[PDB]
This record gives C-alpha cells, sequence and structure tokens, in this order.
C-alpha cells in the first residue's frame, strides 16, 4: 500500500510541476501589464478594489 | 556566469533590471515585492533549477545574496 | 506526504527485521520439537 | 473571518469615495467632526464669493 501511495507522490509532483509552469508563466505578462499601465490609470480608475 | 540566471530571473520577477538590484537590500521592502510576489519569485527559482525548497530554508531569501548562496 | 512516506518506509524496515529473527528462530525450535516428539516416542 | 469578510466590500466602497472627495478638495478629512468644520468653511466661501 505505502508503495502505491509513494507513487501517488510522483503523479501529485508532476501535478505541482504543471502548476508551477502556470504561475511562472503568468507573473512574465503581469509584469508588461503592470508597466504600461503607469500611465495614471492604475492608480484609481482600473484598480476598481472593491 | 551561472548566476546570470538568478539575477536575471530575479528582474523577471520583480520588474527591475538586472543591474538595479543591490546586494546590501531586501526583497521583501526594499524591491517592492510583497508576500505574494515573494512566493512567486522563490518559486521561479525553484522552477528554473529543476529543485526543491522547503518553507524553512525557502524563508531565508530576504536578502538579494541569498537567492545564490543557497544555489552556489 | 513525502516525508511521512519516507520515515514510514524506514520504520517498516525495522519490523521486517525483527521479524527476519523470529523466522529464524521458529525454524530452531522446529528442529528442537522434533527431537523432542522423536525423544516422546522413544521413551 | 467571515464577520470581517462580510464588513469588508463596505469599507472599501466608502474609502474610494472618500478618498475622491478629500483629493477633490485641498484639505484632506480624518473624522466626522473634521467633514463638519469643513462643511462650515465651505457655506462661509460661498456666502462671500456670493
Amino acid at each position: 500500500e505505502m508503495e502505491n501511495v509513494q507513487k501517488k507522490l510522483r503523479k501529485l509532483e508532476r501535478d505541482y510541476y504543471q502548476i508551477r509552469e502556470q504561475v511562472v508563466s503568468a507573473k512574465a505578462g503581469w509584469c508588461a501589464v503592470m508597466r504600461m499601465v503607469k500611465d495614471n490609470g492604475v492608480e484609481r480608475r482600473l484598480h476598481r478594489r472593491e | 556566469t551561472i548566476e546570470e540566471r538568478v539575477k536575471k530571473i530575479i528582474g523577471e520577477q520583480l520588474g527591475v533590471k538586472q543591474e538595479e538590484v543591490t546586494n546590501n537590500a531586501s526583497f521583501v521592502e526594499d524591491l517592492g515585492a510583497d508576500s505574494l510576489d515573494t512566493v512567486e519569485l522563490v518559486m521561479a527559482l525553484e522552477e528554473e533549477f529543476d529543485t526543491e525548497i522547503p518553507d524553512e530554508e525557502a524563508e531565508k531569501i530576504t536578502t538579494v545574496q541569498a537567492a545564490i548562496d543557497y544555489i552556489n | 506526504s513525502h516525508k511521512q512516506l519516507a520515515t514510514e518506509q524506514y520504520r517498516h524496515v525495522e519490523m521486517a527485521r525483527e521479524l527476519a529473527e523470529q523466522s529464524g528462530a521458529s525454524s530452531d525450535l522446529e528442529t528442537d520439537h522434533q527431537a523432542a516428539s522423536d525423544h516422546l516416542n522413544l521413551v | 473571518i467571515q464577520s470581517l469578510t462580510a464588513r469588508a466590500p463596505v469599507w472599501l466602497a466608502a474609502q474610494d469615495t472618500l478618498n475622491q472627495l478629500c483629493e477633490q478638495s485641498g484639505e484632506t478629512l480624518a473624522s466626522s467632526n473634521d467633514v463638519t468644520e469643513y462643511m462650515q468653511q465651505l457655506l462661509e466661501r460661498e456666502r462671500e464669493a456670493t
């Protein structure tokens, strides 16, 4: 049983790997948008924090 | 050299350029990266080097230099 | 779960080791008791 | 946490309107009494300009 749980760990590890690529690739674009938005839009107009 | 990875990735994760980061400064407050941003930075570092960093060790990267200290 | 599985593996190996020793002891005891049954029949 | 979460959005909307309002003026408000005294100064300027 515990060996099969180890193989579960491997499957979960590759799932984690997928999620991790998602996160880093997303930030790469967040960078650009928040660079351009600094033309006073983000101050309060686009950032409707409600 | 290999550090070009870190000093590149850091910028790509924080919006600053390669030379902007100073070894004396701290990510948490002197770079503008909040808790979420620093988590993203450390986790991107984890992804790049195909390795793992537990929570305890990961929390010891608040300073700029540490990003290479644990690497090399 | 990764660290828990490592620890569980270590403990599991320990129990397997002590059971191996008891298996050997059981074979030795079977030898002795075979002799004992022979002795009963001889008496 | 549930109480704070239910309360949050109202407070945030109120804060956005307040920031817009006080920034639209020259003076920065900090309390109910402060807003009232600013009302009075506004009335005085009305009755001089008129």
